[PDB]
């Protein structure tokens, strides 16, 4: 028997459904969402890290002129300085007074740290949802984990479960994201080969082990000091090192709906919003004909204690007169009141104690025990706490 | 589960106030009709 | 909390405001105002109808007075001098 | 100098653009699209292949009864046949005449071929742009291959090239696709856990190496033949094997706009539709001041031959009076006529021969040689062929 | 390339045909105005 039901997309709240197969005794199933992850594809654009300004020994030409060679290297800079008279430990390195030159060459490379310390620039497309539902089937809790597409079927205790498709499609991630270790940022990063000096993307590489790199650092050579051998330069500081200080809080702290952001691979965990349908194909071996049940008569409902809260703050005693010994289903015919008990045992002239949850101060509700209904009168009182730590219907 | 739109209680009292409104509307409706009836009588008289 | 006692009468009626609310009462007040307008419109119509009745006998010559009492408060006072 | 231009998404047609940097002599660039790649973002739903009906040795119970055990296996089928008298090489296997039973158990598994022979069921979301294009820069053809996103920059001969972003947005793929080796099919495949026997999806698995499988093959055991040991069964044939015969032509042959379908990764190559922007940052090293050039006076245009076709079927002779020896740019100021020559050499009192392409029979067009314009009168005639083998503007 | 919305040539010839249309429209417009003018003359005459 196929049972179709719709429950809200709220994790931690138990929902009860009445399964009524004609000719067979009713069945009560208690479902409760556990989680609802969300993974979305992502095409790596590039990776950014700290840059390395590779500067070799300066070519000091004594009594002559040196010439710059145009090299195909990222941010390659070259300059020749005339009229240089440098000094070393034992005196002057050159013979001539003003006929000496110094070749100062430089280029930008990926630092050795890029394999370890790096930030990845991803492009998020679409997301695939995956979860977890708890079902109280035949007096035992069963765990069901399936895709919420309304196609992926999972069989637990000979019962086919179909979850979804989702009512709604929201994700905390944008079309462009940045990932550093365990933190994800919704950033509008510069495109590949369009990075600016001192900013995030001043050095762009395809992978942390990649050969070719993009570099825009604004590197300019300066004239060396009087009688000094050194390569002075003016360059904008590392954009990655600056970003690591001025990035702020990640999605884990700023995302709405209480989203928890996980890494490797990146994905959003725990998120409420919208509803979800659930199809349960209960085997015919778990059903029992009605002719194999009992009835009831004359039943009075007394409420000795009630406190309107998120949990079952109400106690109700129902008196009855049963025809025979058997199991009878308990369900509230009022949408404002919810009963904790799904099924109880009856005999003859006896009573039953039930736990109930409500929001109203004055609660007049009908309780359907087996196939007969009873009216309950309750004057519930306010609770001590204004804010609770668990969700309710 | 609460969290729904009324109205709801408190009976009696509620009826006390409700009963005060609308009665005068019925009165002026009846009076209007009666005036029309008399007008028709005059029309017939002419 | 914000106990929403029943009544009464009325009294409690306003107590519910606190329970489920922002709104509720204002709409009811607007409805009451509309009812008052209907009551006022009826009265205005009734007065005009009362004129419509005293019409004809508005020219001159004996003839009420007479039915001017019994006579919807004017009628008279009106017939006289 | 940054030059922004928009060309239609048409492969095989050369487009000419006039680069006019104020104070510098004009430059003409010829651009041609060689190929256009549209890669969709995929999400694997499941994979289908040939199934394996695993049938063990039947348990023949001589002088007794065998009992079926409910096993948690895909398409598990069990049956016990009473009154069996089987025969072997040396005679009867059982002692009793009618008191013997035979347990026939079966289940469906993924075949050994599933790692090699399989069809993948993908869910296409969004796609991206990216393609290569040639351009005659400084009298030489250069090849540029980049993503059509408007961010990926490629430097060829010290000139930065930015291709895209794509105007559209049409793709030959639907929201649900099926991939087999090198063929892609636009199929509305059944969802995961909802496959039918004998059809595509009768056996559903997450990956070719996956542990758990879905099976709906309609497997029923039959009673064995008189004095025979065998497991006869009725089962619907392989849906994957049937589909491999009745699938028809793939997207490579059926897609519009002359789309070419490639695999690993799956994407559409060469597809005419919409336009495409292209930014070219030409270095100042390829620019020449106007002053360094020459002027022109008294100009006359004579057209001795013209045939309106897709190619340059027109010949034009332009007379001039130049101030000095230098290079001057040639460009048609009419959008209906296109000149083959980008730049020519001038001296003084001389002439120049140019090749032109037009569609109009009566063509009155202005040709801008250097910085001065000349009016050309032409009466072009129809060509011998109605259908051509190359595209035009 | 090519492919586009006209109109285009072929000049002369094109003008030959174009010149034939619209002239009669101008004529009937002028005649209409002249008729109005005469009508106003009659109105003035009365």
């Amino acid at each position: 028997y196929e049972h179709v039901t719709v429950i809200p997309n709220t994790v931690g709240v138990p929902y009860k459904t009445l399964v009524n197969r004609p000719g067979y005794s009713p069945m009560v199933l208690e479902m409760e969402l556990l989680s609802v992850t969300l993974e979305p594809t992502l095409s790596l654009d590039y990776i950014t890290c700290e840059y390395k300004t590779v500067i070799p020994s300066p070519y000091v030409k004594c009594c002559g002129t040196a010439e710059c060679k145009d090299k195909n290297l990222p941010d390659y800079s070259c300059k020749v300085f005339t009229g240089v008279y440098p000094f070393m430990w034992g005196g002057a390195y050159c013979f001539c007074d003003a006929e000496n030159t110094q070749l100062s060459e430089a280029h930008v490379e990926k630092s050795e740290s890029c394999k370890t310390e790096f930030a990845s620039a991803y492009r998020a497309h679409t997301a695939s949802a995956s979860a977890k539902l708890r079902v109280l089937y035949q007096g035992n809790n069963i765990t069901v984990t399936a895709y919420a597409n309304g196609d992926h079927a999972v069989t637990v205790k000979d019962a086919k479960f179909i979850v979804g498709p989702m009512s709604s499609a929201w994700t905390p991630f944008d079309n462009k994201i940045v990932v550093y270790k365990g933190d994800v940022y919704n950033m509008d990063y510069p495109p590949f080969g369009a990075g600016r000096p001192g900013q995030f993307g001043d050095i762009q590489s395809r992978t942390p082990e990649s050969k070719d790199v993009y570099a825009n650092t604004q590197l300019v050579l300066q004239r060396p000091a009087a009688g000094t051998v050194h390569v002075p330069y003016s360059q904008a500081p590392s954009g990655f090192k600056y970003w690591l200080k001025e990035r702020g809080a990640s999605l884990q702290h700023t995302a709405p709906f209480g989203c928890q952001i996980a890494t490797n691979p990146v994905r959003a965990v725990n998120c409420a919003v919208g509803n979800m349908p659930i199809s349960i194909d209960i085997p015919e071996a778990a059903f029992t004909r009605v002719v194999d049940a009992p009835s009831l008569t004359d039943m009075s409902c007394e409420v000795p204690a009630c406190t309107h809260s998120s949990d079952f703050g109400g106690v109700a005693i129902i008196k009855y007169a049963a025809s025979k010994k058997g199991k009878c289903a308990v369900h509230s015919m009022t949408n404002a009141v919810t009963i904790r008990e799904a099924e109880i045992e009856v005999e003859g002239n006896s009573q039953l104690q039930i736990s109930f949850s409500t929001a109203l101060a004055s609660a007049e509700f009908r309780v359907q025990v087996c196939s007969t209904q009873v009216h309950c009168a309750a004057e519930c009182h306010p609770p001590k706490d204004h804010i609770v730590n668990y969700p309710a219907s | 589960h609460t969290t729904l739109g009324v109205q709801d209680i408190s009976t009696t009292a509620m009826s006390w106030v409700q009963k005060i409104t609308g009665g005068v509307g019925l009165i002026v409706a009846v009076a209007a009709l009666i005036l029309i009836v008399v007008l028709c009588v005059s029309f017939s008289r002419h | 909390s914000t106990n929403g006692t029943a009544h009464g009468h009325p009294h409690e009626i306003i107590l519910y405001y606190y329970e489920l609310y922002p709104t509720m009462t204002v709409v009811i007040v607007s409805v009451a105002s509309f009812v008052l307008l209907s009551m006022v419109g009826t009265a205005v119509g009734m007065c005009v109808c009362a004129r419509r009745r005293c019409i004809t006998p508005y020219e001159l010559t004996p003839g009420a007075t007479v039915p001017f009492l019994l006579s919807l408060l004017c009628c008279v006072r009106t017939t006289k001098a």
